């Protein structure tokens, strides 16, 4: 009997806010500023060498 | 402060109550493994014993 | 007068009871429709909503649904006294009597 | 579809590396996170939360996905006198009642058979 | 049959009784135990064999010893029909049993859902290592929902740290040696002002 | 109590201690009997 | 003392006495009230004859109280006292 | 039976330090193919005591790796040789790995065992994936009070003569001369009676050991020489908060001094929260200490052990690219760029997994 | 692992763990009618009804953007109650707060509703994103089922049901297939399936069963390291 089960059709989509995006988030937090900051200073500059440059 | 308290302030002698975000994530953000585990427990114990 | 239902726009219908037997049936159908209600068949006219898993915040959601089905405008001062099925039945009658005598809806 | 060997673990856990001299001096400060994508992973906030309403609401959702589960839901939400869906068993009163009311009902079954066998004929 | 066939049945009743705490539960457990012992009572009396020939020879009324034998044997053939009873008890059990068969199922499904929550957390936690070596926005992505909560505090100008946290442990750690050791009051907003003022017969509102 | 305090001042025994499991004297006897038997 | 008491014209079987006398020395009778010990004797013996019939047979035929009977008997005596309706308060 | 398999042999006194063979217990893992872990117990301490730690379902360490509870030379059942040079004792492990067909292994140790484990990574790093040291540090401990007691007890044990001394004479000697309960129990269980009850003796070479400790010079086990060098690979250190062997104040610096990749406290160095108790050295006895050691061990084995230095965790395998040094490759027509370093199979030398998968890859194409 | 050692961590000048009435110099003092001429105070007895209407608004104004999704309306209610039940279930004695916790919380919920009336509250935008990702995954299952194809979720359930049969057919000495045993079997499959997503199963080897994938790799010519230098 369990194998005979079926699945209902779900909704196509929920509400899409016309003024919120992943790159331009509507509301503010220090989390998004952190993403923009580490994109500016770039990722950790990993050295492949055995001694420091200086 | 928000990051530390929401991850280290809970204790066993008190009840931690679910927040709004924790309700939406459990019910409307569960992954495939979670869906499989529940039905896996249900079929084996509640149906097939 | 239209609302979304599972993503589809559907025309909303309003009810006019004007009869005691129709009110008791509507409230039970209403209370039994709420996903928080326990012992739906054990629910009767003299059932305390507290005994069925309902608190003050659930009575609001029920009153909010009464406004949708009947078109009433229920004030915040009246909601916190609706804690039994008998209360919804008597409040619905008091509103129908008020509009039948005073010709207007009660103060919201 | 292909599943591999149940015993074997992913090759990542088996694949190893070793060090040698000379060594790079640089000590990694942070983990690289170039792309902000953490999909298909559940939140770690859902760690030590006690039983609440979300447990019985999500249970019905999964039970309603099965035929036997749909019967449990309909019967529980209609034919169980409980003031809450957060069911907690701390006593076996309701469990023993249902057993004595059932195992006892099947009494007199043998005495009934004796009536037929003994009423068949008279020894004399 | 006689030996060892009831050992397992004793463990089930023992655990069932140990879980009973209320006196009412203890009473029904005693009733249940009696029914089990009643059904499980062993009958061993060494059913003796009848030698009708011996009685037929020593002394008996003509036609009696033979009539008893033929009639006795007829009833010995009759026996219980275990097959019929085995089927009825397996198909349908009872009404009250169905009530708890469906209650305990939903009960277990509630706590299996919680067992899965705890299990899947420890499963996701394997990918989390060195919280102190993750970037700020990567840690918040593991704990999805903290950014949303942090936005709500900012948009409502609840920029006093730990105001909406019932246990502001971070505030206690920062005030272990503070003058006038205190933590912010619960749900305190930086804009609320409950100051009052009165005029009395005396000066300065005294 | 006084005389006891004054007087105060095996393979199965060691193996069980390794697992830090509290062992009664009765259990030790059965295991020894189980081996010999 | 309350256990050894016996009515008139009421002889007891040897095997039945062993069970009752056993429960007394072991101290199980200390739980229920003394006034309920005499009636407990009757109820206990009747309960044994019906459910525990193989136990009585071994004690009768062999005439010895084996260890298996002790464990079974030692386990039902505290159990029965809790089952029957008695005054458990000593 | 199956999970517990300890090869059986007799110790052999060896004149050549290269003809030394190590013997110990092997704990099989739950899964078919898993990397191997070689763990060295404290000096004069039994390997069996660590079995319940590595065979506990709550910890589930065998789910990660197969464990070799191995005895160093002059200890337990392994061969005997007067020298304790960590370079020689390290070569012993390399021969064991060869005889047992182990390409590379994870190394662990308790106390002095941790030194022996770390020494192997210092002398043979290309074949060691990581080191996990418990209540030890690459440091000179000759003058630590805890070591002196151990050094003192071993000297007292040289006074007993099993031939003349009776069983009771021994028990009285230990209680009075050995105050520490654990050391006392450890030494008692190390006493064994040879076949034919010829006489009783210690499983470890008491003569060779006492000379090493009593002399108290560079070759002593308490000492850590500059000759041992630097360990280039992954290293994690775990020790009690109040430990007589590793003091949090200054005994953590040797880790940075000897281990190049050690980041520091909280990343590769942890202390277990505990009280002052001289028995805290034996973490496997107390559940509180053990539960923390196990969790940290499983984390090291799962995410950090056998991972390239410049990679944070095992998660970065296949998604993090390491910068390349110019003129580092033989190919001249090579465009230098970032690359993900190669992580090989744990026993790729003694199997043909690469030859097999190469064939399967061709079938795809 | 690590416990706070300071016993006086939760001490305040107002008592232990007191975050409802911190000690301050200008403390509340009573008022006497016979001696009071005038007073300026904002406290009133309107917080109860404001607590009721605020709920009705935050609920009704959020449902405007749920598109009749009944499962979302019921989920949102559970989340809305968790926000209103904070004063009733917290360790903080909300009835002893300095100048009235009732007015404090009501005024706080009003600030949340204002953002809700504009559909700019982070809980709303978080619910939309979470729900859309959920429906995209549910619709993917529906499209695969209408084609008679098997879902990745059903393949696991069937693979786990058969593994249980294999493990219990050898478990004859005991007969307690605990929930612990059922779990480790599923997790072992999950870890292999989890690693399979990034490295799919090409051959009988299975998901993530190729050693060659872990040999030295290089960025493709068409996608170099955009953020930093390579050498
Ligand atoms: C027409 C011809 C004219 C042009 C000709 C062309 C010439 C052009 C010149 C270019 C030269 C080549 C450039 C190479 C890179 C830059 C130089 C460098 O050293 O980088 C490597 C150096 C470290 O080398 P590394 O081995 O790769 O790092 C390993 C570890 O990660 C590092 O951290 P660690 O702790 O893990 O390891 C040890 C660490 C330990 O030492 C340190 O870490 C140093 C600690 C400093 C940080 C402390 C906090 C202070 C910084 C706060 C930030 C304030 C500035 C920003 C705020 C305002 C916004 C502008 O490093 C050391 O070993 C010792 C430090 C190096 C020796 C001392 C150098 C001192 C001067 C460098 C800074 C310049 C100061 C301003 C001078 C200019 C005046 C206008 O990087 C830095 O520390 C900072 C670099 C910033 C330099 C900016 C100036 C560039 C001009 C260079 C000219 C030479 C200096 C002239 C000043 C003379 C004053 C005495
Ligand atoms: C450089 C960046 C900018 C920095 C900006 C300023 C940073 C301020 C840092 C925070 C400290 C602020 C000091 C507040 C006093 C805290 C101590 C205290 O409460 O007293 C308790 C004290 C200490 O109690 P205690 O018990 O906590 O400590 C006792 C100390 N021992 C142990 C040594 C005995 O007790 C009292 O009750 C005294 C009450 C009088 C306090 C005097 C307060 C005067 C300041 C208030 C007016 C300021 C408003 C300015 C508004 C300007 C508007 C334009």
């Amino acid at each position: 009997k369990e194998n005979t089960g079926s699945m209902k059709k779900p909704m196509a989509k929920a509400y899409e806010h016309p003024y919120n995006s992943e790159h331009h988030p509507l509301n503010f937090s220090a989390v998004k500023i952190a993403e923009t900051f580490h994109d500016f200073i770039g990722p950790e500059q990993v050295s492949p060498h055995y001694e420091s440059f200086a | 402060t928000h990051f530390f308290n929401r991850r280290h302030s809970s204790s066993q002698e008190f009840i931690r109550f679910r927040t709004y975000t924790e309700v939406l994530l459990k019910i409307s953000a569960y992954n495939d493994f979670f869906y499989v585990l529940n039905n896996y427990y249900y079929n084996q114990k509640l149906i097939l014993k | 007068l239209t609302q979304y239902v599972e993503g589809q726009i559907v025309n909303r219908n309003q009810l006019t009871l004007k009869k005691q037997e129709d009110i008791e049936q509507y409230v039970l159908k209403l209370v039994r429709g709420y996903f928080r209600t326990t012992n739906k068949q054990g629910l009767n006219i003299n059932s305390v909503l507290q005994d069925h898993g309902l608190d003050e915040f659930d009575s609001i959601e029920l009153a909010m649904q009464v406004e949708e089905d009947l078109g009433y405008v229920i004030s915040a001062e009246t909601i916190p006294v609706l804690n039994k099925v008998k209360h919804f039945v008597n409040y619905i009658n008091h509103v129908e009597q008020f509009k039948a005598e005073n010709g207007k809806a009660p103060i919201a | 579809l292909q599943w591999g060997s149940l015993a074997e673990r992913p090759m990542v856990d088996r694949v190893m590396s070793t060090s040698t001299w000379p060594v790079p001096y640089y000590q990694r400060l942070f983990k690289a996170y170039p792309i902000r994508e953490k999909k298909d992973k559940m939140s770690l906030l859902l760690s030590d939360i006690d039983i609440d309403d979300t447990n019985w609401y999500q249970a019905k959702d999964f039970l309603r996905g099965s035929f036997r589960g749909r019967q449990i839901v309909d019967y529980v939400e209609n034919n169980i006198a409980s003031n809450t869906y957060i069911l907690i068993q701390q006593d076996v009163a309701n469990m023993a009642k249902a057993y004595v009311h059932d195992i006892c009902g099947y009494i007199d079954v043998a005495n009934k058979e004796n009536v037929r066998i003994l009423s068949k004929g008279d020894l004399i | 049959q006689a030996p060892g066939n009831q050992d397992k049945i004793l463990k089930w009743i023992s655990t069932l009784s140990n879980k009973a705490t209320t006196g009412e539960s203890r009473s029904y457990c005693t009733q249940l135990s009696s029914l089990v012992s009643f059904y499980n009572k062993q009958h061993v009396e060494q059913i003796p064999t009848i030698d009708f020939n011996e009685w037929k020879s020593v002394i008996s009324t003509q036609g009696l010893v033979d009539k008893v034998k033929e009639n006795y044997e007829s009833l010995i053939k009759e026996q219980y029909n275990t097959d019929a009873i085995s089927k009825q008890i397996s198909s349908a059990s009872s009404k009250a049993l169905d009530d708890i068969e469906n209650e305990l199922s939903f009960h277990a499904a509630i706590w299996l859902n919680a067992y899965a929550d705890y299990t899947m957390f420890l499963f996701e936690l394997e990918e989390y290592n060195d919280p102190n070596d993750y970037l700020m926005h990567e840690n918040f992505d593991f704990f999805r929902g903290l950014e949303t909560e942090l936005e709500e505090l900012t948009e409502t100008h609840n920029y006093i740290p730990g105001a909406k946290d019932d246990v502001n442990l971070r505030g206690y750690l920062a005030t272990q040696f503070a003058w006038g050791k205190k933590v912010i009051s619960f749900y305190r907003h930086p804009a609320d002002d409950f100051k009052c003022a009165k005029a009395t017969k005396n000066m300065l509102g005294r | 109590k006084r005389l006891l305090e004054k007087l105060n001042t095996l393979e199965v025994e060691n193996i069980l201690k390794r697992y830090h499991i509290n062992y009664t004297q009765a259990l030790i006897d059965e295991l020894v009997d189980w081996k010999t038997g | 003392v309350e256990m050894l008491k016996q009515n008139q014209y009421t002889p007891m079987k040897v095997e039945e006495q062993v069970c009752i006398i056993f429960a007394g020395v072991k101290g199980f009778l200390d739980a229920l009230v003394t006034s309920e010990v005499l009636k407990f004797e009757k109820k206990f013996l009747e309960h044994v004859r019906t459910n525990h019939s193989a136990l009585l047979k071994r004690i009768r035929d062999s005439g010895d109280l084996s260890e298996v009977d002790t464990n079974e008997l030692n386990t039902i005596i505290p159990l029965f006292i809790q089952e029957g309706g008695f005054k458990l308060k000593a | 039976s199956r999970i517990i398999n300890h090869l059986r042999g007799d110790p052999v006194y060896q004149d050549n330090t290269k003809d030394v063979s190590l013997r110990g217990t092997f704990l099989r893992g739950k899964y078919d193919d898993l990397p191997t872990m070689i763990f060295f117990t404290e000096a004069c301490d039994l390997t069996a005591n660590w079995i319940p730690f590595f065979t506990n379902p709550q910890y589930d360490i065998l789910a990660h790796r197969n464990v070799w509870l191995l005895n160093p030379r002059n200890f337990g059942n392994s061969d005997r040789h007067p020298s304790f040079d960590l370079q020689e004792m390290s070569d012993d492990v390399m021969r064991f790995m060869y005889s047992q067909k182990i390409s590379m292994a994870t190394l662990g140790g308790h106390g002095i065992g941790g030194k022996i484990a770390l020494a192997v990574g210092c002398y043979h790093a290309e074949r060691v994936t990581g080191v996990f040291s418990i209540d030890s540090s690459p440091m000179d401990q000759r003058y630590h009070e805890a070591f002196k007691e151990f050094k003192g007890y071993v000297n007292a044990l040289t006074e007993i003569n099993f031939k003349t001394w009776s069983d009771k004479d021994v028990k009285v000697f230990l209680k009075e001369n050995i105050k520490d309960p654990k050391w006392r129990s450890i030494f008692t269980n190390n006493i064994s009676k040879n076949a034919k009850t010829q006489s009783d003796s210690f499983n470890f070479e008491i003569n060779y050991l006492n000379h090493n400790l009593n002399f108290n010079k560079a070759d002593s086990l308490g000492n850590w020489a500059v000759k041992n060098g630097i360990y280039t690979g992954r290293a994690h250190f775990i020790f009690p908060e109040y430990s007589r062997w590793v003091h949090l104040a200054t005994n953590t610096l040797p880790m940075h001094k000897v281990c190049a990749r050690v980041k520091g406290f909280g990343h590769d160095i942890f202390y277990v929260q505990g009280d002052e108790n001289p028995l805290n050295h034996w973490v496997y006895d107390f559940e509180n200490y053990a539960n923390v050691v196990a969790s940290k061990l499983n984390k090291f084995l799962h995410s950090y052990d056998g991972v390239h230095a410049l990679l944070k965790d095992r998660t970065e395998i296949g998604n993090f690219m390491i910068p390349d040094r110019i003129k580092s490759r033989n190919d001249s027509k090579h465009i230098y760029g970032d690359y993900s370093p190669a992580h090989l199979h744990h026993n790729w030398r003694f199997n043909h997994i690469y030859e097999k998968h190469d064939e399967l890859d061709k079938k795809l194409n | 692992g690590y416990k706070i050692r300071n016993k006086s961590i939760f001490w305040t000048r107002a008592g232990w763990k007191n975050n409802w009435h911190p000690k301050n110099f200008n403390a509340p003092r009573p008022s006497y009618g016979e001696f009071t001429m005038g007073i300026r105070c904002r406290n009133d007895h309107h917080s109860f009804l404001r607590y009721v209407q605020t709920y009705r608004n935050m609920s009704r104004h959020c449902k405007q953007y749920f598109l009749g999704d009944k499962q979302l309306e019921e989920t949102f209610i559970l989340g809305l109650r968790s926000l209103f039940l904070v004063p009733y279930d917290s360790q903080c004695l909300t009835d002893q707060i300095k100048h009235g916790g009732e007015r404090r919380f009501v005024d706080q919920l009003d600030r949340d509703f204002e953002l809700i009336s504009y559909n700019t509250h982070p809980y709303q935008l978080f619910t939309y994103t979470v729900r859309n990702e959920h429906l995209a995954w549910k619709n993917e299952q529906y499209e695969k089922i209408q084609k008679g194809e098997k879902t990745f979720e059903q393949e696991l359930l069937d693979y786990l049901d058969e593994q249980v049969l294999a493990e219990k057919a050898k478990l004859r000495d005991g007969q307690n297939f605990s929930i612990e045993r059922m779990t480790e079997i599923a997790l072992h499959v999950f870890r292999k399936a989890r690693a399979g997503k990034v490295r799919p199963a090409q051959d009988v080897r299975g998901p993530d069963g190729n050693v060659n994938d872990f040999l030295e790799q290089r960025r493709p010519f068409e996608h170099p390291n955009p953020t930093g230098v390579t050498h």
